[PDB]
This record gives structure tokens, sequence and C-alpha cells, in this order.
């Protein structure tokens, strides 16, 4: 059963690592037989902050929910993941929303990280001092770029919101780094 | 200034294809066969007006344009 | 509206209309000082002869009534005449000459459109000519006019001198000069191919090993065309060098001479080898279409065995003596044994049919010369028609196990299903006409259908892509003015003008590396011959030329790695725009160049070259930091290669370029290039509709079933699939694998139960079984949970002996997951495999009565257990692979690529989270084939990514081949919205008054 | 003919498509069908595959014994002596035991023909009817080929029971089953049968308007005369406009 939390810890270090957020090197880089002494597992760093859950219910309802958001805005944290185990109380995500943002994860969607694999190029969130290039030298606007979906996976990774546009750098067979920039919707 | 220093081949039917069209039509002489010289002598009376996708344009010449 | 009939006198661009239908077309001519001289006999004439007019738009019908009145005729007007010569008309755009009948004569029914104006007449002129977007009796004719043999003596030459057009009216040299001087027809063959071009290709005759050491550029049965000079030294042409394929002599001379040039080069070899064939014939006889008996009875003699050994398998299998090979019953690995046998005769008879054709055979001559493919189809007319089949499979049995009324029962021999020992030429059987007569039914058929599948994929994917184009930005636009592509199929060049060419830095080895691109400038006799004694000092002196040229191969390692991450898989095939081996090829020739002296080029002249050069090649304008990397990027795959085949080292050892030659060299592939870049104006939606929708003519399904589901992006595919790579140490196994062999199939207690029954035995110690109260007693000894009262009956499930340690099942695994999926009230016994009877004792802890309940959870368990593996998951394979494609490519050592072999998994039926999470399944090279479940995983980039490798595995499956840059818009048109959806002049002109002022 | 289907809602279905000398009542396409062993909870799933009946003019799936009861039998001895014909083999005594159980509660004769009957073109409403309706049913519009008196209760008993055993064999892969292609399942017809196709939908037509033209003339009750009643042009237009054009039928409803 221990990849289904070793395996699991070595998907969100290497998510946050990637969502911008300090993450150190070895422990990404822990083996399950050095991982052998561990809920008792929460990640909680800063920006270059984040807090990392797995409740001890298999299913999370409503009054979990309410729990934390004692220690959410107490604590002064804002980002949160909430690694649901097995799945009406999403709609308790977007009361807290406008104010901290949270979002859920099954635990069996996340046993490997898709950004490892090889059909999908390294997506790059771009900042707002970017887009307003990006917006100018090609003369583009708003939209009128490549729309990407809200719930898409690697959307649903970074944790982007609607208005963003992330770059991908993908390796292709005749120029070799043909680069297109992704609208979020 | 983005745009391409040569001639596409959809300008060179259409320049050709209007400019023997005015020469057909009793114009000066700077009817199809015409005009292929003036081209490849560069003497023709025509700017070519190419947009672009923002709204834009760009008025060049063929004397500032390299041709075929 | 009438026939097309053929006619080879005609220049490609032209069309013969007949006198009756030229005369009721109209093409309204406007009054030009040029005309009003020549049209008025056109108008005096009317109606009644052919050159006149029908009306004058002054209107007036001057066809009755002529009224001499009105024939006046000033500039402006304008006269309606019939036609003439050299008008142009409407398929593409021909050219009206005049050939009196009643068919279109054209040199290869149709209607007949004529344009009404000089404006849309030239944009068919310079857009759509014929020659601007080979018949079977020139190409097969062009093996016999340029052979050896043949000589054209005195009077022949001045024939086939005035049936050519490009021609400069003097009279070549011959070779042979002691009887009257004979001319070769390799001589005046090279005569039509247009000034100086260059080309090496091999026959379809030349065996591989004639490329040892001896007989290199020589061989012997004079294969192996090489076209120096525009002068065909050597070679036979056949279909592989004059058609338009990969490197092609008509290739190569539309890529370097224009098209109006090679127009010519067709409209010459349409008429000097069409009426040479005058002097030779070419018949076909029935004596071409006999074998000679040395072969013919040897033809028997492996069919006399193939019937044998048809007997020997069938004999076989009805004694239970075939061992059924694992993936299928004693059935299917019947047929596949045996459909073994007869395909394998099938060439044995084909193989040595072909070569046993005499020289002077006439089908030989439409074969080897390739003009006519398919040497299948006349390996029927001498040895052996073969096998026959409908829907895959060798004839049914339809009357009652007999196939036709002549036959007795259980008849699977080698003839009483289809196969056919006679040839076309011997005649058939009357029972095998009426098998040949089913064959041919199930393909006569299919062709009624694939013209109501491909006839309508076409005239559907251009809807897709009816206006996505080129603007001036040459970024990728359409009608709703949204973004495609940033640069034209990924490097903005344009499609017609790119070859493929090889790197040669990526493919060879670490040490070779070193050793071929190193220029060790050290050991002093090398540079002594391989270049000048000016230099020899030059190079030696100074440590700052030594300096930069280390500093051209501290990039070219640094080259080295950038294309070992986009080639991973060592195919170093690349498609690019000018060819930088024939354009060194050629400047060996315009410049006259020996080869065998030392050189006399600066070597810093080859390193500031490259570099000056690379610089004005502008893909993506502006001095930005953003265009600056959407620069480079455009160009990183050519600036590669671009620095591999104009080294500082391979200028001046393998190809021997002077001062002069260098300078003219790099500053003609910048004008070059700069024509490949692509012209913003573009239609490239119908470009890449019809080049998708071609090869669409011509178990995983494959072909048109599957490409018909890509275009609405079926939800429920008829054939699914996960192929699963391995990643450790149990790669290497098939021991070691099977472990996660059996973590995937769906395995329901269905499989392995033997029977299963309900007795009533409410004492234990006295069941219907005697066998069984040994163990039975053992659980009951020190019984356990038998509390307040076991339900008194007994449900008794048998188990397997080859089905349970197949999978190395567990009878606790099975006893303990029954208790875990209905509780502790379901009391199940689990037993031992030592001895030889496996049972498994299920009882009943305390409406419904207990003799029905307990069959509902007999039902379910038959039905719904998942033992082990994952649920809608079929039949596991595992093999491993053969093709070098899916191999894993590890790089050694030294740099060489090396292909190794692992146990691959291709399943059925797609669950692709659980199939990835599990133990061992590869993170990274694990793929399925199913769009919508690999875009409901992995995003919308492994739907870009791999619609692409559905769509070139369902082209690429027939050996055709489709450019690049039209399958990256249908990858590109679908998933452009983020989610996958199915299907069902931007300029202007201004007049110039500042020119118009003066000019007459 | 036992073929066999894909998708659909059973499993091993039969099919006869009875009539006899090509005289009236053109088909009557009687079904009998093994539902699949996909069923949830313990209505078929607990107990096993069923055999049911689409007999014809009732929008239902009337079950097996049910039938039997309704032609005059009781007990099933009696009804598996009209199906299976060996008492001593157990393979196929499992396969109907599953379809007795859901036939159950119905004995009598009155009941079953109530069973029938309630299920009709329009469903009457007293008993009364529900035994006159499916009387006529299952004697007048089921097998006629077999009989059409009101006599044979004892023959159709059989060649019904015979399906059912043609039913069995092949659910147990005891016997091939039919190809749907083979032309010894065909029937040709020439010029011969469709024009008596063509003139039974016409002769009826004269004597429909003989029927509209006498009784248009009982309030008289002068006389009555034939001569100027026959319409000759009844049968000279419909067997040659139908014959030229090749609608083959009236002209009335043409699709």
């Amino acid at each position: 059963e221990t990849y289904r939390l070793w395996k699991i810890r070595k998907t969100i270090m290497q998510l946050c690592h990637d969502r911008g957020y300090l993450v150190t090197q070895d422990e990404l880089d822990q083996t399950l037989e050095e991982f052998k002494a561990q809920t008792d597992l929460t990640v909680l760093v800063a920006h270059n902050q984040m807090f990392v859950f797995f409740p001890e219910e298999p299913k999370v309802g409503i009054k979990t929910i309410k729990v934390y958001c004692q220690r959410m805005q107490e604590e002064n944290i804002t980002r949160a993941l909430i690694v649901v185990q097995q799945g009406s109380a999403k709609q308790s995500l977007v009361d807290m929303a406008p104010k901290y943002i949270l979002e859920q994860f099954l635990e069996q969607e996340l046993l490997i990280n898709i950004t490892e694999h090889e059909l999908v190029p390294e997506h790059v969130v771009m900042t707002k001092e970017e887009v307003s290039e990006l917006l100018a030298r090609y003369k583009l606007r708003e939209n009128q770029l490549p729309r990407i979906q809200a719930g898409d996976p690697v959307a649903r990774y970074f944790g982007i919101r609607r208005g963003q546009v992330v770059k991908i750098i993908r390796p292709s067979e005749t120029a070799g780094r043909y680069i297109t920039y992704r609208l979020v919707q | 200034r983005i745009t391409t220093p040569y001639m596409t081949k959809y300008e060179r039917a259409r320049v050709l294809g209007t400019r023997a069209l005015q020469i057909a039509m009793c114009a000066p002489v700077m009817p199809l066969l015409i005009a292929m010289k003036e081209l490849k002598a560069r003497k023709i009376p025509i700017i070519i007006r190419r947009y672009l996708p923002d709204g834009s344009y760009e008025d060049w010449g063929v004397d500032e344009l390299i041709i075929t | 509206r009438t026939v097309i009939t053929p006619d080879p006198n005609l220049s490609i661009d032209q069309v013969g209309v007949p006198r009756s239908i030229a005369a009721n077309m109209t093409f309204a001519e406007i009054v030009t000082p040029f005309n009003i001289d020549r049209l008025q006999e056109l108008v005096r004439r009317g109606n009644s002869q052919y050159p006149g007019a029908k009306y004058i738009i002054r209107r007036i019908d001057l066809r009755f009534h002529p009224k001499p009145s009105d024939l006046h005729l000033q500039t402006g007007y304008k006269v309606e005449r019939h036609m003439c010569d050299g008008d142009i008309v409407i398929f593409m755009g021909h050219r009206v000459r005049i050939l009196p009948w009643s068919t279109f004569r054209l040199n290869l029914e149709m209607n007949l459109h004529l344009p009404q104006s000089l404006e849309t007449r030239a944009e068919i002129q310079e857009l759509a000519m014929v020659p601007r977007m080979i018949v079977q009796d020139t190409l097969t004719a062009v093996r016999k006019f340029t052979k050896r043999d043949v000589f054209l003596e005195r009077g022949e030459v001045m024939n086939l001198l005035m049936f050519l057009s490009t021609w400069d009216g003097k009279v070549p040299q011959p070779a042979i000069l002691k009887p009257r001087p004979l001319w070769t027809g390799k001589q005046i063959f090279s005569l039509i191919i247009p000034g100086h071009i260059n080309c090496i290709r091999t026959h379809s005759t030349h065996p591989d090993d004639e490329d040892s050491g001896p007989y290199k550029h020589i061989s012997p049965g004079d294969t192996k065309v090489v076209v120096e000079n525009g002068e065909l030294i050597m070679g036979i042409l056949c279909k592989k060098s004059l058609g338009t394929s990969a490197g092609s002599l008509v290739h190569i001379s539309y890529l370097e001479m224009g098209h109006d040039i090679t127009r010519l080069f067709y409209s010459n070899i349409q008429t000097v080898i069409n009426n040479w064939l005058l002097i030779e014939g070419h018949t076909i006889g029935i004596g071409d279409s006999i074998a000679d008996s040395k072969t013919y009875q040897d033809i028997q003699n492996t069919i006399k065995k193939a019937k044998q050994d048809v007997i020997e398998v069938i004999e076989k299998a009805h004694n239970n003596e075939l061992e059924p090979t694992p993936g299928n019953t004693l059935r299917q690995t019947f047929e596949n044994q045996v459909n073994r046998i007869l395909n394998d005769a099938r060439d044995k008879t084909g193989s040595s049919a072909q070569k046993s054709l005499s020289e002077y055979n006439n089908f030989k001559s439409m074969v080897v010369s390739g003009a006519k493919g398919s040497k299948i189809n006349i390996s029927q007319v001498i040895a052996v028609v073969g096998q026959q089949n409908v829907e895959g499979k060798r004839i049914p049995f339809g009357f009652k196990h007999r196939t036709l009324p002549h036959f007795i029962k259980d008849d699977y021999g080698p003839e009483s299903r289809g196969f056919v020992e006679n040839s076309y030429l011997a005649g058939l059987t009357p029972t095998e006409f009426f098998f040949h007569a089913m064959g041919g039914r199930e393909g006569l058929i299919d062709t009624a259908v694939k013209t109501a599948e491909t006839g309508y994929i076409q005239r559907r994917l251009i809807k897709s892509m009816e206006s996505v184009m080129v603007k001036y930005d040459a970024t990728v636009r359409n009608s709703i003015n949204q973004v495609v592509q940033l640069r034209y199929g990924e490097d903005g060049l344009a499609g017609e003008s790119v070859e493929f060419q090889n790197l040669a830095t990526l493919k060879p080895s670490n040490k070779a590396f070193e050793k071929k691109f190193r220029f060790d400038y050290t050991n002093e006799r090398a540079l002594r011959r391989t270049l000048q004694e000016d230099l020899v000092k030059d190079v030696l002196s100074n440590a700052h030329i030594q300096n930069e040229l280390e500093r051209e191969f501290e990039r070219m390692r640094e080259d080295r790695e950038v294309l070992r991450v986009i080639f991973p898989t060592g195919d170093s095939k690349v498609v690019l725009p000018c060819n930088l081996l024939r354009m060194i090829w050629n400047a060996q020739k315009i410049f006259h160049i020996n080869p065998r002296l030392p050189s006399d080029l600066h070597p810093i002249k080859v390193v500031e070259g490259v570099k000056e050069l690379s610089k004005k090649l502008v893909i993506v304008n502006g001095d930005d930091p953003l265009s600056r990397q959407a620069q480079e990027n455009a160009t990183l795959l050519f600036n590669i290669h671009l620095r591999s085949t104009l080294c500082s080292r391979r200028m001046a050892e393998e190809f021997r370029l002077s001062g002069e030659a260098f300078d003219w060299l790099l500053g003609e592939i910048e004008s070059k290039f700069n024509q490949a870049i692509a012209h913003p104006g573009e239609m490239v939606g119908a470009l890449a509709a019809q080049s998708l929708g071609e090869p669409a003519t011509q178990n995983v399904t494959l072909g048109v079933p599957r490409l018909k589901e890509l275009i609405n992006i079926s939800k429920k595919p008829k054939t699914p699939s996960l192929t699963v790579f391995l990643l450790g140490q149990s790669a290497r196994d098939a021991e070691r694998a099977k472990d996660i062999l059996c973590r995937l199939e769906h395995t329901t207690l269905r499989k392995v139960t033997a029977n299963t029954a309900i007795y009533y035995d409410p004492n234990p110690q006295s069941t219907v079984v005697a066998e069984d109260q040994e163990w039975v007693n053992v659980y009951y000894e020190m019984p356990d949970f038998d509390v307040a009262r076991i339900s008194p009956w007994l449900l008794r499930v048998e188990l397997d002996r080859k089905h349970m340690t197949d999978r190395k099942l567990t009878m606790e695994q099975i006893a303990e997951k029954i208790n875990a999926g209905f509780g502790d009230d379901l009391n199940c016994i689990f037993n031992d495999d030592n001895a030889e009877k496996l049972v498994l004792r299920i009882r009943i802890m305390n409406k419904m009565d207990d003799d029905v309940f307990l069959r509902c959870i007999e039902s379910n368990m038959l039905t719904d257990m998942t033992l082990q593996g994952i649920e809608q998951i079929s039949k596991v394979y595992m093999h491993l692979p053969q093709t070098d494609n899916k191999k894993k490519i590890i790089i050694t050592e030294d740099g060489e690529f090396k292909a190794l072999q692992e146990w691959i998994l291709e399943t059925d039926g797609v669950s692709l989270m659980r199939v990835l999470s599990e133990k061992d399944v590869d993170p990274v090279r694990t793929t399925s084939n199913d769009i919508v479940e690999i875009f409901t995983v992995l995003g919308i980039e492994a739907v870009r990514k791999a619609l692409e490798r559905e769509l070139y595995h369902v082209i690429s499956f027939d050996g055709s081949y489709v450019n690049y840059r039209h399958l990256a818009l249908l990858c590109d048109t679908m998933t452009c919205r983020g989610h996958l959806m199915a299907i069902t002049g931007c300029f202007d002109l201004l007049l110039d008054a500042e020119k118009c002022k003066y000019g007459m | 003919y036992v073929f066999a289907k894909k998708d659909s809602k059973y499993a091993y279905t039969g099919e006869c498509r009875s009539c006899l000398e090509n005289s009236s009542r053109p088909t009557s396409t009687i079904w009998v069908s093994m539902l699949a062993r996909g069923g949830q909870g313990a209505k078929k799933s607990a107990i096993g595959q069923r055999i049911v009946a689409t007999l014809p003019y009732i929008k239902q799936e009337v079950p097996i014994i049910i039938v039997f009861r309704a032609l005059g039998f009781v007990s099933d001895r009696d009804i598996l002596e009209h199906i299976i014909y060996d008492f001593e083999d157990p393979e196929m005594m499992e396969m109907v035991k599953p379809s007795l159980d859901e036939a159950f509660v119905i004995q009598e004769q009155n009941v079953a023909l109530n069973f029938i009957g309630s299920r009709g073109a329009k469903p009457g409403v007293t008993k009364e009817k529900r035994i006159k309706y499916a009387k006529e049913v299952l004697q007048k519009e089921m097998l006629p080929h077999v009989g059409v008196s009101d006599f044979c209760e004892t023959k159709k008993a059989y060649f019904l029971g015979y399906m059912v055993h043609r039913l069995l064999l092949a659910a147990l892969g005891r016997r091939e089953l039919d190809d749907r292609d083979h032309y010894g399942n065909k029937r040709l017809d020439l010029a011969g049968p469709l024009l008596a196709f063509l003139f039974r939908g016409m002769f009826k037509n004269l004597l429909k308007e003989v029927r509209i033209y006498a009784q248009k003339f009982i309030d008289r009750g002068k006389d009555f005369n034939l001569e100027l009643a026959i319409k000759t042009r009844i049968i000279s237009d419909g067997l040659k406009y139908s014959l030229a054009t090749g609608n083959w039928g009236d002209q009335k409803k043409a699709h």
C-alpha cells in the first residue's frame, strides 16, 4: 500500500516544485525505503503560501470542510490542495473561493505524474509582464489564440485560473523548437 | 515594413491581370504580352496595397520590390 | 460535352476542340488598336463560316439579316467571336488547338467552361496552367531505348532529332566509327535532359551485392543511373528514376530549371521514344506467357508437395497431436498453420517464375522497366493463382460442412477450401472456376463501397479547411480570424520546395565524429596535400586562427546533442529545403574543379562564410528579444545541418572546392532559401485536404474504417487498444513479466470454475461427499464462527488446474476476497491444491428462501468477482517486438545508437489511469490509441501530438507518404478550441499617378 | 428458422412465417425467443433464462406455458410431452425449468385465455370479451397452416411445442443454427404467384362495391340487378396500373 503514500507524495512535491513554490532537492528524491518512517503527512511551503491535505475520510463531507477554514484564515494560508480519496461538497469550495482558493484531486489520478510523460510537452505559465509583449509584437488580442479549457488536467496541474496564457515548447521534427501559446478558458 | 520583400505569385496574377486589362482599354503604354514586358522591365503605374490581419496596411510599389 | 480521346501530338497544356463545338462558344473581345484592323474580317463573315462572330456590343444579333449600316467598329466596343487557337479554357487550364472531328483530344467525358475577361484569363495562366499543377507506352519503352545494345545508324538520328523541340540544330558526334558512324541511344537521350542536371539512382534490377570493391561504378548489368552534367553517362532508366518520387530525375528538374523547362522534358520524351518505337514495336504474343519445361515441371514439384504438407497437418491435428499456440484455440491455430503452407508455395512458385523468364520475354519488359507494377499479377499467368478468400478466410462451409456438393464432409484439405493448383494459361478446373468467382466478388463490392467512403472524406475534409490561409504575418489564420499556427508548418517554409537530406553528425559514433569532422591541423602532411603551399604556414603559425577552429567544433558538439533530443529514434532522414549535396556536386562542375590537387580555400573563410550566411536567412523579422528566440528555433534544425555539410574540413577534404567556388556556393543558398519561404496568400486548406484524401484510396483496424472514425472522433472505438511498455529487469524476461501480465486481465471466477452444484448437507460430519470429510472436519475440529446457526445448505464449487496455476492464484486470495466482498456472513472455506481435487465450500451464516438466495450469491460470483486485474480489459497479449520502431533505444558509451528488445504488452480495452499507476508500467513510453481516453488524462497536448500518431499510422501502413505539413494542420484545426470536435484576396491595388504622368 | 441476434434483448430467437396454400391471411410471423442471462436482480438472474412467445396482434411477450394452457391443457406432464421428447436427459430438462416458474399461478384455461386476450388490439372490458377475443386469436391468426378449423387445438400443441424444441437445440449448442443467406430458405416468385397476390386484393374490391350497391337497394326491395352492378373497370385498371408502373399494389397507398 505504501506506494500510495510514497508515489503520491513524490507527485505533490514535484507538483509544487513546478508550480513555482520553494521545494528542496533531497526531499524530492526520498526513496520508499527512506520513507519507511511515516494522516501525519502535510507539505507546507511558500512561494519564490501553500498547504497540502490528506483527509482521513476516504470521502470528504462538508463537516470536514468547515474544520480547516478555522486554520485556513488564522494561519494566513490561501492556496491548498485536498487529495479527496474517492470524491455537492464542491459547492463549498466555491463559497470560500474569491478570498482563498482551494481545489480537489482524486487519489488514484495522482499516483503517477503526467508532466513526465513523453506526449506532454513542458508547459510554462507566463506572467503579465510577458503577456503584455506577446499581445503587442504579433499584434494579437485577448482572445484570438488557441484556447485551452479550465478542467484540463494540465490546467488543473499548474493551478491556472481563467485568463492566463501558457507557452508550449514542443520538440518538433521540421524546425526543432516550435513555440505555441495557449489561452485558458 | 513587416511584409515580404518579394512578389507573391498572387499579386503577379492580379497585377498583370489588370494592367493588361487597362492597356486593352486604351491606356498609355509604358495586351497580355504587353504587360509581361513592362513588369520584367519594371515600368508599371500600380502601387500594391497589402493589408495586415490587425486592420492596418502597407503600400508598396513594384520598383521597391524584387520581382520573380 | 463529349468524349476525351488520347493524342500524343499536343504540348501538354493543349486540347483539341472540334469545329462543331468551338463554333458555339464565345470569347467576348474588347477592341484595341491591334485587333480593330483584324476583327472587321470576323465581323464581315458573320455566323455562316467558322471564323466569325455572334454579337457586336456597340447588341446586334449578327447571325441573320446582317444590316451593313451597323458594321461599324471603333475602339471600346465588345465583339463576341467564336474561337481561335491559343485561347485558354478550363478543366487546370488547357489551350485550344483545333483538330476537326467530334472528340476532345488531349495528351494524357468532360464539359468545357470558358472565362470571359482578360483578368480571369491571366489568373488561370499564372496559377493554373496544366504544367503549373508519363504514360505506360512511353515509360516502358524508355528501358528498351536506353540499354547498351541499342544503336541508331545514320538516318534514324535524322528523325529522332527532327522530333525534338529544344534542339539547337547541331548534330552530336557518335560513338562508333569503324562502320557507318553508329549513335548510341544514350547519346540522344542525353540531348533531351535540359541543361546541367545531376542525379544518381539505381535501376530496379541492381543487386545490392554489386557495390563491392570491383565493379562499383561500372555495374555490368548497366544499371546505376548516373547523369553527370546533363549528359547521360551510364545506366538504364525505369519508372523509379523518371516518375515523381524522391530524388527523381524529373523531380530534380523541377527544383533546378523551373516548370516550363520540365514541360518540354515531357513533350520530348512523349515523342522521340513514342516515335522510335515504330522501329521496335513491343508486341505480346502468347509465347510471352508460357513457361519453358525446365521450370514448368518444377513449378508443379512445389505444389505436389504443398498438397502433401496440408495432409500432414490435418491428420496430425485429427489425432490430438498438435499443441495449440497460446493466444488462440486449436481451431484458429489450425488455420494459421495451414495458411502458412499456402503462401510459401504461392511464393516459391513466384520467385522461380520471375527469374526463369527470358531476357526477350515481353512481360519482363513491363516489370523490370517498372512502368506497370504489380509483379504478382503475372505470377498468376504462369505458375499458380493461389488462395481464394472471403472475409479474410478460406471458403466457409455453405451447404452443411461441404463447400460444394462434390466433396465429402470433414474436408479441410488444400483444395476443398479454395486453393488453386492451376494457372490461367493452363485453364481452371470447373470447381475452381466457382471459387475464383467468389474471391472476385468480395473485391468487386468493396470497390463499390470505397467510392462512397473516400469520395466522402475528401468532400467533407475540404469544408473543414475551407478558408485556412497564410496572412502577411506568415501566421496561419482563417475565416473566424483566429491564429491557428504562428509560423506555417513549424518553420514557415513552403511545401513544394523541400527535399530529403541527412545530417551526418547525428548518426555516427563518438570516435568517428572526432575523426570525420575534427580537422587535426598538426599532422602537417594532410594540409600539405589537402591545402595549398601559401596557407601551409598560415594554419600552423597564428594561434588566433587555430582558436577559431575549435569554436567551430565547440558548437558542433553542442549541435550534436540537440539532434539526440529532437530525434531520439536514431532516424537521420530530415526534410530540409536546399539540397546541400547536389549544390556542392554542382559546383564541382560549373567551375571545372579537379579534386586530386591541393585546395585553395582559406579555412577562416569557411567559418566566417557560414556565420554571415546564417544571419541572412530571415524567417522571423524584428530585433526584439521576443523574435530573436522566436527565430532561432524556426531555424535550429537547418542551421545544424548547415554547418555539418559546409565544415572547414569537409570543404577541404571530401569536396575540394576552390575560392571562387565557395563564394558562389554560399551566396546561392541564400538566393534559393529565400524562395522556400511561403508566399502569404496560399490557400493552404486545399493544399492540405488534397494530401490526405488521396492516400485514402490506396487486429487493429487500419485504413478507411479507422480513418472515418477520427473525422468524427467516435466515443466508442470499434477496436480500442493500449500498448504498454515495461520498466525494469522484468522487461528482459518472460517469467518476470508474467506477474505483470496477470495483473491486467479481468479474471472473474467463471474462468476458473470447473463446475458448481448445490447440496443439502446440514451435518458436515455426514456430507454426501465422503472424500472432503477429512478437511471439512479440519475446519470443524477447531471450528470458527459456527456460532448461532449455519444455514443448512452447501454451495460446492470446484476449481481448475491449468487456469489456477496459469495466473498463480491462491486459495486464500479467492476466499479472502469473497469474505471481504460479502462480509463474514458467507462462511467460505478454502481447501488444498496439494490433493488432485480443488474444492471451495461456501456456506451461509444466519422472504427469499435460502435455496434461491444461494443461487443469487452464486450468480454474482460467476459474473462479478474481479479476482485480479482491471475491468473491461480483455485478452492481454505479450511479445518481443520485431519491427525497429517500437524497440528500446539506448545510447552506449561510444555514442552509438542501439536497439534493445524488451517485452511489450498490447491489450484490448482502455482504462489509462489505473494501468499507468501500477507496478513497473512505464510512466514514459506507455501510450494508447484511443484519442478520447487520451484526452481525459494527459490533456490536450497529447491529442494534438497523438492525433498525429494515428493519421500517420493509417497512411504509412500502405507504405505511402504525406508531407508532415499536411498533418500539422489537421491536428491543429480540431484541437484549436481546447477540445476535440468533428467536421460534419486579402490585399488590394492602387494606381500610381506619379509614374503615370510620364510615359506615352 | 432459428437465427441469432447480436444486441437485442434475447439470445437465440426462433421464427416461423406460417400460411396455407397462398390463400388469404398472408402471414403471422410468430416468434419464440429466449431471453438473455443479463438480468438484474432476482427476476431472471437468480432463476435463469426464460422463453417467451411474440404472438401476432398482441403488443407484449406472452410466455410459453400460458399459451399451452390456453390450448385446453392443464398438467405439466401434458405440456412437456409436447416440448421435450425424451424425459431422461437432464441437460435439456434444466432449460425449461425456469420458465414454468413464471407461468405458475395460472392453471385454468379460463384464466390464461383471459391473460392472453387482455393485451389485444383494443383490450376488452368484460371477461367475456377476453374469453371471446383470444379464442379466435389462437385458432385463426396463429399458425394457420397447421390447421384453421375449430378443433386443431391438439395439433397446434405440437408444432408450437416443436419450435421450443428447436429453440433449445440451438441454445444448448446441440444443433447448428440456420444461415440467413442460404437459398434452401429462399422461394422465388414468377408472374403466376405475383398476380395471385394482385388478384386477391382486387377480387375483394369487386365484391366490396357489390356489398355497397346492394345495401343501398335494400330500402327499395324492388328487384336486384347484377349486370349493371359489376364494375368491370376495377379489374381492368389495377391489373393494368400496377403492372405498368411497378408499384406493386393499389394506387391509393403508394409508399
